[PDB]
Formats: C-alpha cells, structure tokens, sequence
C-alpha cells in the first residue's frame, strides 16, 4: 500500500551508488533467472558451468557459417559450418585461457571459487570441451537432417 | 506427417517443443521449487 | 521448505504428502495462513480475470485452428455432405495406415473431424470466410490480454477493491441484469440483426460497410413512432435457401415459431426478436434495488418482511446470512447453473438454433452429452458447497427459527423420506425391469408389465402433439389457448405434429421405464448430498463434527467404527450416484435418436422395456464399428476411438484400485521398498528428499474417484462418438 | 460521382431531431463537467435553467460543442 | 481464402502479449 506505487528504486538500497533497481536490472524474475545461469547458479563447480555455457555456445555458433558462410552452396556446407565453429571455439577458449592467466596472478580470493586461477581454468576447460561438442552435434544433426525430418514425420514406421 | 496448411514448418518443432522441451522445463522448475528449503 | 507457502504445517511435512497436499489445498483460499476476508475477496476478483482470459484464450484457439486448418469455407458450400474439422494432427507416432485413415473430409494431411458444433454456429451467426474466423481469433487474444491486466491492476493497493464494494449486493445485482445480461443480449440482437440475418439473405455486413447498409429498408422512422409492425414485415418464405436470396424476406423482428424448413432451427428474425424482448425485461429488472437514489428495494427489508405463522422467521438475516458467505453464494450459482445448463442441453437437440446442425448427429450426441454432464458436476458442486457453507460459516443465532434453521431442526424427516422415496423407485422399477427381462426370457414377451406415460403424452398434447388423440389445449382448435391469433402458433404446430424432428419425441413404455430410472438417480444423488449436508455440522456418531472441518479421513475405528464420516466422503460418494445417472440418461437419449435418425424407432420402443434389449441391442451392437477401429487386417479412423475406449476402461479399473484397497497395506508395502532402496549398494548413492508415504485416506478416495470419473467419461465419449460417426446417425 | 451523400435542410429531422438534440446533449455534460462554469469576464446576468442557465462562456462554450456534436452526427446519419 | 504464413506468423506474436500479462498476472497472485 502506501504511496510508493514506484517501480524503480535505488540499487540495493543505496542511493549513491551508479546504479538504480528496475524492471529489467532487477526485477524478482531478472534475479532469479540470471542468478540460475550456469555463470552464477548456486554450488555449481566451475566445470559443469564451463562445460552448460560451452554446449549452448557450440552447438548455436554452427548456424551462420552453415547457412551464410562460403561453402553454403558447396557440397561441404554443413562441414564447412563445423569447421568454423570449431576454429572460433578454439580462439574463444585461449582468449578464456589467457584472461584467467592476467588476471589472477596475484593472492587468490575465498568467496567465488570461480573468481580464481583454478576456478576459471576449470571454467575454460568445460567451455572448451562443451563448446566442441556442441558444435559437432548440431553439425552432426544438421548433416543427417533428413533422417531428422523423417523421425520427427514418422517417415520410418 | 505433412501439412497443407499456411506455415506447416510450425508444427516440425513445436510438437516436440509442447511434448518435450515444455514439460522438462516446467517439471525441472517445480521440482527445483517445490524441494527449494530457503526457510520461509 | 517454502513449499507450500500459504501453509505452515504442510511446508513442515517432512513427506510426499506435503507435495500432495500442497496442490490440493491451493485454491482453498480461506484456509491459507494469515488469510483475512478483504484478501480473500481481492485473490478471488483476480483469480476470476484469470479464469475469464482462459476461457477468451481457449475460444481464441477453437477460431483459429478452424480457420488456420479446417475447411470452413468448403463446409459452407455443402453443409449437409462435408464433414467439419477441426484441426491438424501432428504425430511422429503415426505410421502409413493411420496417415491414410485421418486424411478424410477431403483435407490433404492428417485431421480430426470436429464434434463441438462450432461450424454451424459460426456459420448461422454470419462468418463466411477463414479471415472472418482469425481476426476474431486475434481479437479474443486482445480481450484475454484486457483482463489479465485488469487482474493485475485490482491487485494494486490503489486498485484495491473494499470488502464493502464486494459486498454491495444491490448495485452489482442492477448491473448484471441490467448491464452484464440485458445490453449484452440487446447488442446480440442488433449483431443478428445487422449482420447474421442479412447474411443469410445473401448479404454481405462487416465493418467496411455496416454503418451505410441499414437492416431494415425504413431504417429506425417506425421504431422512434408508433408502427412497430413495419419490422415483422414479409418474413423469409418457405422457400427460403440459406445463404442466398432465393425466398428471403425483409423482416427483422418475427413472431412465426416453427423451424427453417431448410436449415431445421429456429428462425433467426425470432432469436433477433427473442433477445430484444430478453434485453427489455433485463434491462427493466435491473433497476429493482437501492443504490445511491433513494429509490430501490434493500434486499435485507425483503428478507425480513417474509414472515409466516408456520415458518417460524421467515427470512430474517438471510441477507447476511448469504452476504457473507462465499459458500452459499457458490452453491445457489452452482445449482442453478446446472439447472440452466441441463435446460440448454433439453432444449438444443429439440429446438436447434444453428442451421443444419439437427442432421449432424454427432455433434448433436455429442453436444447433450457434454452439457449434461457439466450438469451434473454443477449440481454436485452445489450441494458440496451447501455442506461446506454448514460447515464452516452456518451461524446459528442469527439464522436462528429462520428457514434455514428449521431445515435442520426437521433433517431425520428430509432424510428419511428422501430415503423412502428412493427405496420405492427402485424396488419397483427394477422389479419391473426384471419382470419384463424374465418374461421375455422364456418367450412369452406378451406378458410385460408396458404402463403408458399418459401424463407426459397429455402434455405433448397440450402444446399441439395431436398423435395421442387427446384433444386438449392446443391439439384441440376449439381451445381459447389456441384460437388467440398467436401468430407463433401455426409454426409451432407445424413442427410438433411432424415426426421428422426432435421436437417432443413420441414416448412409450421404454420412456417411462428410463423416466423413472431417472427418478431413482436424481432421488438417490439428493439422498446422499443432502444427508452429507444436514450432518456435516454433526449425528449421533459425531456429534462435533463441525470442529473437525469438511473433509477429514475418518473417527477411527472405535464407536462402532466411522469409515466415511465426513461431509466430503458424502460429496465423493454421491459423485458415483451422478455418473450413475447420467450414464441412464446418455443411454436413454443416445439409442432414442439413434432409432429416430435410423428410422427404426420399433427396436427401441420394443426392446428398451427388459434390460437385455439395452445389454445387446444398444451397448453390444453399436460397440461393432468402434471396436473395429484396430484390428489384424488394417486401420480406419476410428482407430483413435477404439484406443480411447480401452483407455477408459483401463483408466476405469484403475481407480477401483484405489478405491477397494485401503491404506495401511500400501504403506507397509512402501516401508519394505524404503528398506530395499537404502540396502542396494549404487543406488545408495541416491536418496528421497521427501520421504514416501501411502497415499492418505481422502487423497485415496479422491484420486480413485477421479480415475473412475476420467475412465467413465472417456469410455463413454469413445463409443457415443464411434458408433454415431460409424453409422452416421 | 462517388461522393458521401448529405441531407437538404430537413428542418424537422436535421433540427431538433438532431441538431437541438446535440446542443442539449452538449448542455448537459457541459452543465456536469465543466469546472468553471460562471468565472467568465462576461456574467450575462439572469442565470436561468439551461437556455443561459450559468456563464456566457459557459452557454457560447457549450454551445459551439453542441454545433461541432450535431454538425459530425447529422453528416454521419446522412451516409458521410 | 486460406490463411496466410504472414498471418499465422503474426498471430504468435500478438500471443506473446497475453502471455506476459498472465505471467504478470500469476506472479502478483502469488503474493
Ligand atoms: C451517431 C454519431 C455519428 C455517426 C455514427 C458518425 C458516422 C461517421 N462519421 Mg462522424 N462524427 C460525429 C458523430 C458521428 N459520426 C461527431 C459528433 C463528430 C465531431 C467530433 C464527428 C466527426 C467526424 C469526422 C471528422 C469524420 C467523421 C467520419 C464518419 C464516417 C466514418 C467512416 C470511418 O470508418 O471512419 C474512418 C476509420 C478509421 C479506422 C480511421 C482512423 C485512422 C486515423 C487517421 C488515425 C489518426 C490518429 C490521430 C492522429 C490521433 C488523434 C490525436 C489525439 C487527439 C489523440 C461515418 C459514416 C469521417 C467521414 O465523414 O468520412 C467521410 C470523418 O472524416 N466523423
Ligand atoms: C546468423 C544467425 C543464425 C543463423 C543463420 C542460424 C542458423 C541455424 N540455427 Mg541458430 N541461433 C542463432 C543464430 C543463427 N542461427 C542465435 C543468435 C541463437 C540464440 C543463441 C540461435 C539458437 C538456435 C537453436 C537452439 C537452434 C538453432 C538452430 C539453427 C539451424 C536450424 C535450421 C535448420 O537447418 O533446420 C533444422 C533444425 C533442427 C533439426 C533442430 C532440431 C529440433 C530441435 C532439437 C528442437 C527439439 C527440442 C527437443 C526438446 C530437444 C530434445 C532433447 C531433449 C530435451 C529431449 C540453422 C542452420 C537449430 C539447430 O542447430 O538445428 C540442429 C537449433 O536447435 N539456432
Ligand atoms: C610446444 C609446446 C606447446 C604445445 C604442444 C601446446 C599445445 C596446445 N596448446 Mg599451449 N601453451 C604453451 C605451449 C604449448 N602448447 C605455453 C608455453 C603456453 C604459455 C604461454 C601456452 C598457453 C596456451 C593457452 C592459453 C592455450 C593453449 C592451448 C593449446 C592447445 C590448442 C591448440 C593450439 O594452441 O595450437 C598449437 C600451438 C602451438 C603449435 C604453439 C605452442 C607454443 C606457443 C607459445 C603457445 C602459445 C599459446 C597461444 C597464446 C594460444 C594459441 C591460440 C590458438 C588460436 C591457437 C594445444 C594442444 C589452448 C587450449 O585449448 O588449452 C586447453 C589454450 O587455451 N596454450
Ligand atoms: C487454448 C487454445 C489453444 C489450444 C487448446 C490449441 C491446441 C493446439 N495447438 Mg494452437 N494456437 C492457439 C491456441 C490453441 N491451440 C493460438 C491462439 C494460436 C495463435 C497464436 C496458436 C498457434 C499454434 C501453432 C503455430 C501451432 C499450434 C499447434 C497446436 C496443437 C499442438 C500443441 C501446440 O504445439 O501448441 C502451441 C501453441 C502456441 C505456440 C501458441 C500458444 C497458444 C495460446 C495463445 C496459449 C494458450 C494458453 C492456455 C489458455 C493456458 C491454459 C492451460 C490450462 C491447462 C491451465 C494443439 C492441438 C500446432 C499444430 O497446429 O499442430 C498440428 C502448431 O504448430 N497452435
Ligand atoms: C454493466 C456493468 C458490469 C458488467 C458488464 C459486469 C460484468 C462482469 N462482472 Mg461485474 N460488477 C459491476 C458491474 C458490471 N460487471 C459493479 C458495478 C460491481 C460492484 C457492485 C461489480 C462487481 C463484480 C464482482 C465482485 C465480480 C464481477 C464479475 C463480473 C463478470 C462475471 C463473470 C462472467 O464473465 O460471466 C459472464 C456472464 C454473462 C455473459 C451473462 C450470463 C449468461 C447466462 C448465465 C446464460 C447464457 C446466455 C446464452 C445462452 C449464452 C450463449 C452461449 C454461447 C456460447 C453461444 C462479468 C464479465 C466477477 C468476475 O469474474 O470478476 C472478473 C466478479 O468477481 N462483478
Ligand atoms: C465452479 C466454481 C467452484 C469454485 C470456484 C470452487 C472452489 C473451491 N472448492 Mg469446489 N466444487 C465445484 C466447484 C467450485 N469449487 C464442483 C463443480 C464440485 C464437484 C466436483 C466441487 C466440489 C468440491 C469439494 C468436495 C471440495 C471443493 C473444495 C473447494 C476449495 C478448494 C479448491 C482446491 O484447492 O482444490 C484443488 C483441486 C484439485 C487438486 C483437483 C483438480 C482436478 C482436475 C481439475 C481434474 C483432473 C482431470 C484429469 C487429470 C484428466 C486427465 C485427462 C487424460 C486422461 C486424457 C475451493 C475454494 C474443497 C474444499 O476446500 O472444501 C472447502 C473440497 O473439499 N469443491
Ligand atoms: C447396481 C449397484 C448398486 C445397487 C443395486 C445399489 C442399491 C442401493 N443403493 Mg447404492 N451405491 C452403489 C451401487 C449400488 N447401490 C455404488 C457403486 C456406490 C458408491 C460407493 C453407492 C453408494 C450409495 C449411497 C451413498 C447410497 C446408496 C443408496 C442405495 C439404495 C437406494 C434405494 C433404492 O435403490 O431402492 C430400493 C433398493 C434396491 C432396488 C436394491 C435392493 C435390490 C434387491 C435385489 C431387492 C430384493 C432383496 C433380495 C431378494 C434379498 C434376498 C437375498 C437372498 C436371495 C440371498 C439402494 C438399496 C442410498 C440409500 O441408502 O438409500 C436409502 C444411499 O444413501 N448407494
Ligand atoms: C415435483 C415434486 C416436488 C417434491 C418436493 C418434496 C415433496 C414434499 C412436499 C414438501 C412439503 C414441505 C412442507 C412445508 C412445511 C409447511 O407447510 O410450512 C408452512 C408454510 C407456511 O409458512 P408461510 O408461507 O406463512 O411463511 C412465510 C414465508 O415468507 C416463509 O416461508 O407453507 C408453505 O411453506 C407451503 C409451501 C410448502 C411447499 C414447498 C415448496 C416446494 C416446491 C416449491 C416450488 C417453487 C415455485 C416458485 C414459482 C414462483
Ligand atoms: C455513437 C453511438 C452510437 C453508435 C454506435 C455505432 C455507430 C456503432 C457501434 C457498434 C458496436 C457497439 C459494436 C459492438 C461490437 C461488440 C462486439 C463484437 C462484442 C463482443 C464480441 C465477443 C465477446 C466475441 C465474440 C466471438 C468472436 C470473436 C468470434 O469470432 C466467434 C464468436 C464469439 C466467440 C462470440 C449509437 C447512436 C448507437 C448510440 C449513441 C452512441
Ligand atoms: C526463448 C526465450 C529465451 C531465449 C533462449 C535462447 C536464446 C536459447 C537458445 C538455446 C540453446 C542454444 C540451447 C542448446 C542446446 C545445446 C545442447 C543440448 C548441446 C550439446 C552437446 C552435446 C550433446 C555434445 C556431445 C559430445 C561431447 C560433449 C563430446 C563427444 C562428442 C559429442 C558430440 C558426442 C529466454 C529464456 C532468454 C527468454 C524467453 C524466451
Ligand atoms: C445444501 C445447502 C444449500 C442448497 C444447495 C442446493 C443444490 C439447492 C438446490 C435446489 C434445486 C436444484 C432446485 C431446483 C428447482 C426448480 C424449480 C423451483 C422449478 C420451478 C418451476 C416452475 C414453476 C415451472 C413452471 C412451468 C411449467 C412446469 C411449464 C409451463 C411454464 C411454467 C412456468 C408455468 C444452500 C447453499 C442453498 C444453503 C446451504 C445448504
Ligand atoms: S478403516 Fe480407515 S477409515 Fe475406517 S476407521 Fe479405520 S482408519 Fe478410519
Ligand atoms: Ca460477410
Ligand atoms: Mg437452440
């Protein structure tokens, strides 16, 4: 009741800090569902939550090069696709590499095992081994996407 | 399996999006919410 | 754990139970924890807007996949040979053969045939066109939206409705008869008459031209004046055809009864007509109560006037007494909506208001079926409500000597009379029954008890059914009923004396037989709610009962034993009696007009007098096609309906389980697979969060009861559908 | 010639029927809404019943509301 | 006529309105 019928407010309760509550920096479904990626998802070890982020970038970053990239109208298309994402996952996995090893040369943290040398070397480590499999199984989906369409027509029975 | 129908594409993917991917999310969640013993 | 919210004790319940308990006890709102009446009132408002957007959604769904993937437009064409569908089928499950079975009514993919009506009544109401249909699709998605926010917004604070704006009776009473029932109807009436009757002339009215093509050639001058007449002008002929100008009239507002020789429904200048007459007397009814002028009737001073020597009270307090209780309120809406409801259901299949619907007689089954049924659920729902309302907001000293009161001060009597009337009704109609079944056992069928229902004969011939030879009211044209001039009455005879509609079926022995079975059910239903609902405040076994609430598991096993003690095990046990008689009253209506659309009206009025004519004859033959639809040499489209069929009954079975078998078994049987979980090494690693219990007493009975209900109402709706469909009337 | 039929002076129908009707229509929600009805430089004395019931401004306000009122309704009746 | 992809197309999108508006709906009635 009462006569704040507002919906923005200050950011955690202070003012003064650069930031204000709203709808979409931190409304209870923002909250929740950022807080449940596997970024930030409570008592998850770095590993599985390298390992969640890495199968959803893989097995979506297959899609530009197969339907846009040079070999789209090549008998190579949907190789061609895993190709690329194999070699950008690879790039993405040094660049997650190198920035854990600038990063966390000095003393190591306690309240965020991810926030660490080790924690973000795990992290890479699930990237790197979600993203390529992602990658190979939206590649081996889309190379074998006529026996898809006939499974999901019932062609087969 | 076909259709004649305008945008027959829809029912390819949102068959197993309402049969499959629909009720794990909605069972995973209510799961996860039901068991969730934040006091209160 | 926070689940559930509203309930500290089962959020402590440390087993599944919680779980169960938790989704059965959410929309209880009045037992939530903290709960205030104001709060009730306010969730309940916004649960309404929720319920409301559903339905707006669940219409925007029928619309649309009509439009999107039936075959509307080629339906309207050849109404009486196309099949209706309504929807696409999509299942990777499917093999060659059911591909093959389910493209049928000419579509070029699989489709299932729609049974709903819903064609006919978008075709009578004037949509021609798959756009037509989508744009009122999308538009139901704007109202949905519409109310779903209103729900939202009335719980804001400031948005908020007072518990003393919910409880103004008088206001909300003017407005939905006034408003809610009275425009409503009246703007039904001008969207006949603007556009559905214009329509069926052959016209085209939608909103690029509505507002330039008058209904009426003279267009408002004799309604502002005298010379209202000017509107019954020439009627549609005879001759009429749907849809075209061939033998179209002019008129607007009829009078004429009788059917659309073609279409075989009701006039629709006399629907527009009816619902202007409607509007008038609502609108009129709804400036009855006191509001903010003074003039206007106080509920409470009606109430309180009605007092007699020989009823104690009368009335007093029974404003407040129904004001403040949100049960009683739900059992008189749910009583007599079920009331209203099985009257759509008499009245849709004898007078039919869509044109071409009466020869779709799958849709005609299927359609009394299903509000019959809905009926009957009201009706139950009803007197549930009436025991928790006993229950739980009965106030004794104000309701004190009043009607109300003195309703229980005299329970033994009701029950015990209620109990005699249904000893009486079946002992005897099944000693007829059986009478007539051994008779016609031994081959002397002449010796059947066949009693005549001369009473509701007699009334057909009073309404102008002159096959009996009665000669009364309207059979007789001597009548002052019959020689007033009413200019309905040579319509209405017209169709009552022809024998090619359902308008007031022909009856015999069979009729009287199943009117009385019917009897019997309604009876013994009543019996047992209305016995639930005058001890659930307390009897002699419980004579605390109100403290242990509606529904509890039992007493235990002492004072003689007290299995189904509780209001609600009266509710869970009149819900067999209802399926009980709606599968009598299905049965009866079903093999009627399955004798009346085949023509051969002898099996049923010669064999529907010993049960085994509706062992054999109905439930065994028509099974034939049905069970037909799957077997070693192929498929057809009726293969859904022979799976559905045994799912019932497998689903049937399964509550008999359920509801046989009590407790304590299972939970000595869970106990000996907890132990068998926690000793086998691998799946140690694991364990329960919630630890497994037995399903408790009531939820037995519940989930047993919905189990027999699913199964029986699947089973049925198979076979209605199959056999109809099969034989196609 | 494709063009929206109007009316000749009807001077029964296209007058009160409509026209007197608007006005008075336009009286009345003015009579109901308008928050300053006699703050006007112009008091045009005898306040009355409606004719000039309130304010010179209230009465010419209304007034030329009435004319708009009548003016879209007449035009509307008569096709467009 | 038959309906058009651009039509069905259009309509899910107007869907997705209803659909905010009961989660909206849902969550304050949980409350
Ligand atoms: C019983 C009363 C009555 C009746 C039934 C009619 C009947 C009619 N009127 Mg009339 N009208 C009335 C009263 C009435 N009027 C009154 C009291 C007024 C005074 C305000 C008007 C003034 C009025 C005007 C100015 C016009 C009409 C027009 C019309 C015709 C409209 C056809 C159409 O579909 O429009 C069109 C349908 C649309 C969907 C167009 C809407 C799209 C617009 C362009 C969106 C613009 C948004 C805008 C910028 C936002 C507003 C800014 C801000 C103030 C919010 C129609 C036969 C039109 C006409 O005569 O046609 C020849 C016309 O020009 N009426
Ligand atoms: C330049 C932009 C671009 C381009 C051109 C593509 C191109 C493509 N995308 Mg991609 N996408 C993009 C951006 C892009 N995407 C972005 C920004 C996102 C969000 C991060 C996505 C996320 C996305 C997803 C999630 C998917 C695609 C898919 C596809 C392919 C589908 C087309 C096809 O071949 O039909 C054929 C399509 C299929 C055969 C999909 C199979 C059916 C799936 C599995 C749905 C069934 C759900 C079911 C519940 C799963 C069962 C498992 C279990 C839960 C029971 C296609 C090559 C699909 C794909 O990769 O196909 C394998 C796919 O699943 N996209
Ligand atoms: C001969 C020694 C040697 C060899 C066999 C490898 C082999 C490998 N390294 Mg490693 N690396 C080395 C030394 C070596 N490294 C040293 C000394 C460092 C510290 C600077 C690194 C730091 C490094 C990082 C941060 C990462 C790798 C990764 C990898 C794997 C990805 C393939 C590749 O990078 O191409 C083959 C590479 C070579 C033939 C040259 C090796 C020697 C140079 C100095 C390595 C420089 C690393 C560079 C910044 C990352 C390359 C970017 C990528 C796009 C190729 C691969 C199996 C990636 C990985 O997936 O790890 C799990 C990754 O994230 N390396
Ligand atoms: C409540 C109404 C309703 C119902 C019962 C159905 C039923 C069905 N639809 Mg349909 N749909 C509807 C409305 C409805 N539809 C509307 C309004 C649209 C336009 C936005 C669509 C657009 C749509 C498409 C594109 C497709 C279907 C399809 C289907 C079939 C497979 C299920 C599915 O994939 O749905 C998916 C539904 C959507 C993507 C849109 C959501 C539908 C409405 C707006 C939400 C309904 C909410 C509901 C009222 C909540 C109450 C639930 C209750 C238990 C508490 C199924 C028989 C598929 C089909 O044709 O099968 C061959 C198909 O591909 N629907
Ligand atoms: C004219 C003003 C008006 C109108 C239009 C309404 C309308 C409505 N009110 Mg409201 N109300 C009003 C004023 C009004 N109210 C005022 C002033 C108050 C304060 C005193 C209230 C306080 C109030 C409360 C507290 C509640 C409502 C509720 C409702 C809804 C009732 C449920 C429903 O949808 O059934 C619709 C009913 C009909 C369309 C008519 C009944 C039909 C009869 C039974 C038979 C059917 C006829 C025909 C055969 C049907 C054809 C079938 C078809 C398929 C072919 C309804 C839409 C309830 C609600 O749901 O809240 C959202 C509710 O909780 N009202
Ligand atoms: C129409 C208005 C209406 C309203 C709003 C209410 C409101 C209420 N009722 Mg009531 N009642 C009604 C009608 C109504 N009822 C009817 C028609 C009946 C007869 C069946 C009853 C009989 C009744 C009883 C006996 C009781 C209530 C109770 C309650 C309260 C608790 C609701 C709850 O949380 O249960 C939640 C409900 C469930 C968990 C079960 C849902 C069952 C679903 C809908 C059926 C499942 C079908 C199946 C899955 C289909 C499978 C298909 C597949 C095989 C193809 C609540 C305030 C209870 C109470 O609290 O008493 C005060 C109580 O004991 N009602
Ligand atoms: C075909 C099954 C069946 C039958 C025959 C009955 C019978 C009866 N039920 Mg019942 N009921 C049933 C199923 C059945 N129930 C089920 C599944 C449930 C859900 C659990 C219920 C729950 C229920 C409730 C809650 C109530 C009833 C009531 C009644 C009585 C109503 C009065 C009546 O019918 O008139 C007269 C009775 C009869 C026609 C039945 C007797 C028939 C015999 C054959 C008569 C001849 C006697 C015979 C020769 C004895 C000699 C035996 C010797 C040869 C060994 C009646 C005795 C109501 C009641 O008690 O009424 C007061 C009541 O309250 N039933
Ligand atoms: C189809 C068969 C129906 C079976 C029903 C059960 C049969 C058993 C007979 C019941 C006798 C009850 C004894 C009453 C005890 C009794 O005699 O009380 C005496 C009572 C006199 O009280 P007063 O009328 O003076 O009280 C003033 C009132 O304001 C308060 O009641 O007289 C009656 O109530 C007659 C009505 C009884 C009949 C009940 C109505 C049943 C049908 C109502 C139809 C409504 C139609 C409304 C249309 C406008
Ligand atoms: C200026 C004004 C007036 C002139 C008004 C004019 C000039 C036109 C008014 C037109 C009106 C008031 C149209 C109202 C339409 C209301 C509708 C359409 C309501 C509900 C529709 C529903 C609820 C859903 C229906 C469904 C749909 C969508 C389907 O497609 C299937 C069937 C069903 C499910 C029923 C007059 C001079 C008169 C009085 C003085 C003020
Ligand atoms: C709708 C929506 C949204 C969005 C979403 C998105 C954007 C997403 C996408 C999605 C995705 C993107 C998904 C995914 C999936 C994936 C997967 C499932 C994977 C995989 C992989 C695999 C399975 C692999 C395997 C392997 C390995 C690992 C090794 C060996 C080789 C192989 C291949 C075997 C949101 C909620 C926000 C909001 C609302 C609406
Ligand atoms: C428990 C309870 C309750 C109850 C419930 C219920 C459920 C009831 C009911 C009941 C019922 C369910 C009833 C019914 C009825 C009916 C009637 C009352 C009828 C009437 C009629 C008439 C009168 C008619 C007439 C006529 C004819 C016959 C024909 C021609 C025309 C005329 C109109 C003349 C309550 C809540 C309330 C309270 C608490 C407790
Ligand atoms: S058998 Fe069950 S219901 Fe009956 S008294 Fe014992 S515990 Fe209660
Ligand atoms: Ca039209
Ligand atoms: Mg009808």
């Amino acid at each position: 009741m009462a006569e704040s019928n507002q919906v923005v407010q200050a950011y955690n309760g202070d003012p003064f800090v650069g930031h204000l509550s709203t709808p979409i920096s931190d409304s209870a479904f923002t909250r929740t569902f950022i807080g449940n990626l596997p970024a930030y998802r409570k008592g998850l070890s770095p590993i599985l939550r390298g390992l969640e982020v890495g199968m959803a970038h893989g097995y979506f970053l297959i899609g530009p090069w197969t339907l846009l990239g040079p070999l789209r109208d090549s008998e190579y298309q949907y190789i061609g696709g895993l190709i690329g994402a194999l070699a950008l996952i690879l790039v993405a996995t040094a660049a997650l590499s190198s920035y854990g090893l600038v990063t966390f040369q000095g003393e190591q943290g306690s309240g965020d095992t991810l926030q660490t040398a080790d924690g973000w070397s795990q992290f890479a480590a699930g990237f790197f081994v979600g993203g390529m499999g992602g990658a190979f199984v939206a590649y081996f989906l889309l190379e074998n996407l006529s026996v898809v369409d006939g499974i999901f027509r019932g062609l087969f029975n | 399996m076909d259709g004649s129908y305008a945008a027959s594409y829809l029912p390819w993917i949102l068959i197993p999006m309402v049969g499959w991917l629909f009720p794990a999310v909605t069972m995973g969640l209510l799961f996860i919410h039901i068991e969730s013993e934040g006091e209160g | 754990t926070k689940f559930p919210k509203f309930s500290q004790d089962l959020a402590q319940d440390p087993t599944t139970r919680r779980i169960w308990y938790g989704i059965a006890t959410a929309h209880d709102f009045e037992t939530h924890d903290g709960m205030t009446e104001e709060n009730l009132y306010q969730k309940i408002f916004a649960s309404h807007f929720g319920h409301i957007a559903i339905i707006f959604l669940w219409t925007s769904g029928t619309l649309f996949h009509v439009a999107w993937q039936g075959n509307f437009e080629q339906w309207i064409k050849d109404p009486l040979n196309i099949r209706p569908i309504a929807h696409a089928i999509w299942d990777p499950h499917f093999g060659e053969g059911a591909v093959n079975a389910f493209t049928q009514a000419g579509a070029s993919n699989p489709v299932n045939i729609a049974y709903s009506g819903v064609y006919h009544w978008f075709y009578t109401i004037g949509m021609t066109t798959n756009q037509e249909l989508y744009s009122g699709a999308v538009f139901l998605l704007v109202l949905a939206s519409l109310f779903l926010f209103a729900g939202w917004l009335h719980l804001q604070p400031k948005f908020r409705p007072s518990l003393a704006w919910f409880k103004n009776a008088e206001s909300r009473l003017n407005h939905h008869l006034a408003g809610l029932f009275g425009v409503s109807s009246l703007a039904w009436a001008g969207h006949l008459v603007h556009v559905a009757i214009p329509e069926a002339r052959g016209q085209h009215v939608g909103w690029d031209n509505f507002l330039s093509t008058p209904p009426h050639p003279a267009g408002l001058m004799p309604f502002f004046t005298g010379n209202w007449g000017v509107y019954a002008a020439d009627p549609d002929t005879a001759g009429h055809i749907f849809g075209t100008s061939e033998g179209a009239g002019t008129a607007i507002l009829t009078f004429l009864g009788g059917f659309h020789p073609q279409t075989e429904s009701l006039w629709l200048t006399d629907i527009a007509h009816h619902h202007l007459a409607i509007a008038v007397i609502f609108i009129i009814a709804g400036h009855m109560y006191r509001t903010n002028w003074g003039i206007g009737h106080s509920i409470k001073e009606i109430l309180n006037a009605h007092k007699g020597p020989l009823t104690g009270a009368g009335h007093t307090n029974l404003y407040d007494t129904i004001n403040n209780s949100l049960h009683f309120q739900l059992g008189l809406a749910l009583a007599s909506l079920g009331v209203i409801t099985s009257l759509v259901a008499q009245h849709m299949y004898s007078l039919p208001s869509y044109a071409f619907i009466a020869q779709d007689h799958t849709t005609q089954a299927a359609l009394y079926t299903h509000h019959q049924y809905i009926a009957g659920f009201l009706m139950v729902g009803a007197f549930a409500h009436g025991a928790i309302f006993f229950v739980r907001d009965y106030d004794p000293v104000a309701n004190k000597d009043n009607v109300l009161a003195r309703m229980l001060e005299h329970k033994e009597a009701l029950i015990s009379h209620l109990s005699w009337v249904s000893l009486f009704l079946g002992f005897h109609t099944l000693g007829l029954y059986v009478h007539n079944d051994v008779v016609v056992a031994f081959g002397t069928p002449e010796k059947q008890i066949l009693i005549e229902p001369v009473f509701a004969q007699w009334i057909q011939a009073t309404s102008g059914k002159a096959l009996y030879g009665f000669d009364v009211l309207l059979s007789n044209p001597d009548s002052i009923a019959s020689t007033t001039g009413a200019a309905w009455l040579p319509g209405w005879l017209d169709a009552i004396n022809s024998g090619t509609n359902s308008l007031f079926l022909t009856i015999g022995p069979g009729d009287f037989l199943v009117h009385h079975a019917i009897a019997l059910g309604l009876h013994t239903t009543a019996l047992i709610l209305i016995k639930g609902a005058l001890d659930a405040r307390g009897s002699k076994l419980m004579p605390d009962k109100k403290d242990f609430g509606y529904s509890f598991p039992c007493d235990g096993p002492g004072r003689g034993g007290t299995c189904d003690i509780s209001a609600w095990d009266a509710f869970y046990l009149a819900m067999f009696w209802m399926l009980n008689t709606l599968g009598w009253l299905t049965f009866y209506w079903h093999w009627k007009h399955l004798g009346v659309w085949s023509g051969n009206v002898a099996q049923f009025n010669e064999n529907s007098t010993y049960l085994m004519g509706w062992f054999r004859d109905y439930l065994w033959a028509n099974s034939a096609q049905l069970i037909n639809g799957y077997n070693p040499y192929g498929v057809n489209n009726l293969s859904v309906w022979a799976w559905m069929f045994l799912f019932g009954h497998l689903v049937w079975a399964t509550g008999f389980m359920f509801l046989i078998s009590w407790r304590g078994y299972w939970q000595e049987l869970i106990e000996t697979i907890v132990w068998a979980h926690e000793r086998t090494p691998l799946a140690n690693l694991v364990r329960w969060k919630d630890k497994p219990v037995a399903l408790s007493i009531v939820q037995a009975r519940l989930v047993g009861l919905a189990h027999f209900t699913v199964g029986y109402v699947l089973t049925y709706a198979a076979f209605l559908i199959a056999s109809t469909a099969g034989k196609f009337g | 010639l494709a063009q929206a039929s109007p009316t000749t002076a009807g001077w029964s129908l296209s007058v009160g029927i409509i026209m007197c009707l608007c006005n008075v229509f336009a009286f009345v929600i003015g009579y109901f809404a308008i928050q300053k009805t006699g703050k006007g430089k112009d008091l045009a004395l005898p306040q009355l019943a409606s004719k000039k019931t309130f304010g010179l401004p209230e009465l010419l306000a209304t007034m030329s509301f009435g004319h708009i009122l009548g003016a879209g309704m007449v035009l509307g009746l008569a096709s467009s | 006529m038959a309906l058009s992809d651009t039509q069905i197309l259009a309509a899910l999108v107007v869907a997705l309105l209803p659909a905010f508006l009961a989660f909206r709906l849902s969550t304050e009635l949980y409350k």
